[PDB]
RNA sequence: AAAGUA
RNA sequence: CGCGGGGUGGAGCAGCCUGGUAGCUCGUCGGGCUUACAACCCGAAGGUCGUCGGUUCAAAUCCGGCCCCCGCAACCA
RNA sequence: CCCGACUUACCAACCCGAUGCAAACUGCGAAUACCGGAGAAUGUUAUCACGGGAGACACACGGCGGGUGCUAACGUCCGU
RNA sequence: CUCCUCCUAAAGAGUAACGGAGGAGCACGAAGGUUGGCUAAUCCUGGUCGGACAUCAGGAGGUUAGUGCAAUGGCAUAAGCCAGCUUGACUGCGAGCGUGACGGCGCGAGCAGGUGCGAAAGCAGGUCAUAGUGAUCCGGUGGUUCUGAAUGGAAGGGCCAU
RNA sequence: UGCCUGGCGGCCGUAGCGCGGUGGUCCCACCUGACCCCAUGCCGAACUCAGAAGUGAAACGCCGUAGCGCCGAUGGUAGUGUGGGGUCUCCCCAUGCGAGAGUAGGGAACUGCCAGGCAU
């Protein structure tokens, strides 16, 4: 199975990080959509959150599911998460390959302000 | 001669033997002759007594044994003084009190008696007869 | 206990060496590794010698 | 005759230094173990050899967690 | 893309129609065709497996990968990650042709070619052949042959059962006997 | 040079 | 009993050490030389290695028992 | 000839059901003992550290838990 | 006769016998570091040579595999399998702790300097761990801002590495 | 406010299997192409990218159902600390602690944060 294999491939990282104690900026991808969350250390709380089925981000887009959907998303959770002053945070590809859509999005929450 | 086929280890501590047993039951047969002393059966005790048993009933019915000797028993030999642990001479099957040792069916219950005692008799523990119970 | 001790020597020609152990036999061919030589504190190459 | 038997190695010392409740110092060993019969929690380490030990001043805690049941030591702060 | 094209254009409705299926995805696809041989004697001559894997390049179009033994066995002399196969997966484009040539030029140059059997299946679906000769394939030329060698043909289908696994297959008239 | 027996 | 060494074509003996089908001499069989036999010449066959278990992908081989044989030792009062 | 067709004095692996055994078995699991914290009473500080002086390092039997021996020894070797 | 693993050993540690069983006196510049990826045995069915067992495909199964070498404790976030880049198998130190009669032996965050892998959080002071060993003396080799029997040197000595 | 879905957790079988049914507006999944970013020790299978014609078939989620797994008393039994006793290899008495297995029975999880869709 694809997901239980992509978790899998994630867990090890995110045991790392939990064992850190660090907030954590989780990218989630499908064919159609990317999704953001910035989650506090505990892993149960979410401080704030972007993706490609939110209206006011979905409206700007051709389509939401390519790089400059990726790249939208990165740019609005970075800027939302300064405007709640959070500024660091460890990136969590989830068992995706940092590459392609994900890497769009990190790359623009780096540019927009998040430091990781 | 029951004796195991093959074993983990040779030998064996001598443990102690305390406890009521498990297996208190007739579970097989009709009739069962049980134990009420302790002890250990040697596998030559355990053989004479089924050789007993069996000629009694003329080879009819059935039998079980529900014993089976896996203890390896050590002795020195005469004249040796240590030097480790002595050679397996003979195995036994430890034996507490209302151990089931042998059931049988398809006979008669006087002559299941009197089977049974003619085996007792080559037993070195006490024994009592016993009849299956419906619970 | 075929493996044999051998010497690392800085290039550095600050004389400092490290030792270790090799099979002579199945890997002919000298060793050479990027180590710190704490005499001028750098990380450089290293290369096999007799151990003396 | 002779015995082929009659070896051993020294006893190791191993098993639990520090139990619950105990206030410990960073840096204290509190489990020697072969291998992970106790996993690190927060606030512990887990060394070459397993052994488990403070990474701050508290007071140790076992607990079970996880989907296999585990057991896992923790330094709780005080 | 011939067969694909038949394939999408009549042997869907034909197997929907046949079977009573709900849902177009519910119709056995072809999956993948796998071609394996098994070079046992390379480990005497490692150059076999080279001109065996050249061969299956060749009919294939395809990079064939060199299979190793998965653990020693005595009886044929073989250690663990002992190279003595050669396998090729097509998928896709190249499975389409690949299937359109084995059906229309390379089954029938069989020699005493009577019909394959139609109880070569695994219980789910799935079908296996060998050819004993790969000059049955034009794409090898049978003056530069150094040695004959057989292969396995084994078409991988997303059908459940060998009854619809048989009906995919006919339909586009496998030459079963 | 080496050739026993019936 | 203790310590060693062994057991492999019909006989005597190699190979074992150090894991990947095992050989020599005599003997046997078929042919040849002879009136015939012997001697001699040519060709061929014959053992999964004492018996079991274990290790190993694989054991004549390494390890552990069991049987048989040989050589030393089994003593002081 | 390739096949095959029956039958078992039969032996029966795997699996299913039922019955036991284990120092070097454990999908369970005590009593005690041990480590740590808190509290009262009691106890000639009974505790720890440093320093002056030693003796001792052949132990015995009895109870309990055991190895060995024959669940032999006023036997032998551990634990308490 | 030293070392390692199990049991005896009485659910903390330790615990004897000419008690019961097995191993070591190494291996590895990758079999070490790191990043990314992956998941076993066995059986059934179909398939050229190919057979009980080679490679191929599917299914069952779920670690019954694997671990450089004994045994125990571990291991899926794998410690098991594959590949890229590499030298942290770094140098100086070290809060604190374990274990020893002692000589000693072990675990260790963190600090300074310099380094590898990673986008990054981070990981790396050898290897899943526990055997693979030998005090002191006497000398050998290299280094050295130490010493240098009147003085300058040198010899010899010290210190550091071996 | 309710229903449905996705992500991250708590918890770690009363929560997992099996069997039956059911869902596509959205979401998810399969899916459609691949010259390209990237990739196959062969293969766009996987990974990756560009998409949205089709289908809920598979997967997933939800609902139902004890054939299993799982949980599980009460009582008794085993063992056992301390003191006493016997016919002392083993037991009994007073007191304190008290299983395991099995029985009755339970049982088709519960829950926090954020986001989206629909009704309202
Ligand atoms: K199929
Ligand atoms: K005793
Ligand atoms: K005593
Ligand atoms: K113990
Ligand atoms: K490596
Ligand atoms: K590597
Ligand atoms: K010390
Ligand atoms: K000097
Ligand atoms: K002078
Ligand atoms: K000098
Ligand atoms: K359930
Ligand atoms: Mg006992
Ligand atoms: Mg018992
Ligand atoms: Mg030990
Ligand atoms: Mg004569
Ligand atoms: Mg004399
Ligand atoms: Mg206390
Ligand atoms: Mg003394
Ligand atoms: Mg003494
Ligand atoms: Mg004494
Ligand atoms: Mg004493
Ligand atoms: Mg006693
Ligand atoms: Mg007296
Ligand atoms: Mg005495
Ligand atoms: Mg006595
Ligand atoms: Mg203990
Ligand atoms: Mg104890
Ligand atoms: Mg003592
Ligand atoms: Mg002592
Ligand atoms: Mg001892
Ligand atoms: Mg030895
Ligand atoms: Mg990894
Ligand atoms: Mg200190
Ligand atoms: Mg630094
Ligand atoms: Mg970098
Ligand atoms: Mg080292
Ligand atoms: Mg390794
Ligand atoms: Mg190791
Ligand atoms: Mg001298
Ligand atoms: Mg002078
Ligand atoms: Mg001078
Ligand atoms: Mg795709
Ligand atoms: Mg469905
Ligand atoms: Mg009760
Ligand atoms: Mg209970
Ligand atoms: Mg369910």
């Amino acid at each position: 199975d694809k997901k239980s294999a992509r978790i899998r491939r994630a867990t090890r990282a995110r045991r790392k990080l939990q064992e850190l104690g660090a907030t954590r900026l989780v990218v989630h991808r499908t064919p159609r959509h990317i999704y953001a969350q910035v989650i506090a250390p505990n892993g149960s709380e979410v401080l704030v959150a972007a993706s490609t089925v939110e209206k006011a981000i979905a409206e700007q887009l051709k389509y939401t599911g390519n790089k400059d959907a990726a790249a939208a998303v990165g740019k609005a959770v970075a800027e939302r998460a300064l405007e709640k002053g959070i500024k660091d945070v460890s990136f969590d590809r989830s068992g995706f390959q940092y590459h392609g859509r994900v890497q769009a999005l990190a790359d623009a929450a780096r540019e927009a302000g998040l430091q990781f | 001669m029951l004796q195991p086929k093959r074993t983990k280890f040779r030998k064996m501590h001598k443990g102690r033997n305390r406890g009521l047993a498990q297996g208190t039951d007739v579970s097989f047969g009709s009739f069962g002759l049980k134990a009420v002393g302790r002890g250990r059966l040697t596998a030559r005790q355990i053989e004479a007594a089924r050789r007993a048993m069996t000629r009694a009933v003329k080879r009819q019915g059935k039998i079980w044994i529900r014993v089976f000797p896996d203890k390896p028993i050590t002795e020195k030999p005469l004249a040796v003084r240590g030097k480790g642990k002595g050679n397996v001479e003979y195995w036994v099957a430890l034996i507490q009190p209302g151990k089931v040792l042998y059931e049988m069916d398809g006979v008669p219950e006087e002559l299941a008696r009197e089977a049974f005692k003619l085996a007792a008799a080559k037993l070195p523990i006490k024994t009592t007869f016993v009849t299956k119970t419906v619970m | 206990g075929i493996r044999e001790k051998i010497k690392l020597v800085s290039s550095a020609g600050t004389g400092h060496f490290y030792t270790t152990t090799k099979n002579k036999r199945t890997k002919p061919e000298k060793l050479e590794l990027k180590k710190f030589d704490p005499v001028v504190r750098q990380h450089v190459i290293y290369k096999e010698a007799k151990i003396k | 005759g002779s015995t082929r038997n009659g070896r051993d190695s020294e006893a190791k010392r191993l098993g639990v230094k520090r139990f619950g409740g105990e206030s410990v110092l960073a840096g204290s060993i509190i489990v020697r173990q072969r291998g992970t019969k106790f996993h690190a929690g927060a606030n512990v380490g887990c060394g070459r050899d397993h052994t488990l030990f403070a990474k701050a001043d508290g007071k140790v805690k076992f607990e079970v967690k996880g989907p296999k049941n585990r057991k896992f030591i923790s330094i709780e702060a005080e | 893309a011939k067969l694909h094209d038949y394939y999408k254009d009549e042997v869907v409705k034909k197997l929907m129609t046949e079977f009573n299926y709900n849902s177009v995805m519910q119709v056995p696809r072809v999956e993948k065709i796998t071609l394996n041989m098994g070079v046992g004697e390379a480990i005497a001559d490692k150059k076999l497996l080279d001109n065996a894997a050249a061969d299956l390049a060749a009919i294939s179009g395809q990079k064939p990968l060199i299979t190793k033994a998965r653990k020693s066995v005595a009886g044929f002399k073989i250690r663990q990650g002992y190279p003595i196969g050669c396998k090729v997966t097509l998928r896709g484009e190249r499975m389409w042709e690949f299937f359109e040539r084995l059906i229309t030029i390379a089954v029938p140059r069989i020699r005493d070619f009577r019909g394959l059997s139609a109880k070569s299946f695994d219980g789910r679906g799935n079908y296996s052949m060998g050819v004993r000769e790969q000059i049955i394939f034009p794409e090898i030329d049978y003056d530069k042959v150094d040695r004959v060698r057989g292969l396995d043909i084994t078409i991988t289908t997303t059908a459940k059962s060998d009854e619809e696994g048989r009906a995919l297959l006919a339909a586009f008239d496998f030459p079963f006997r």
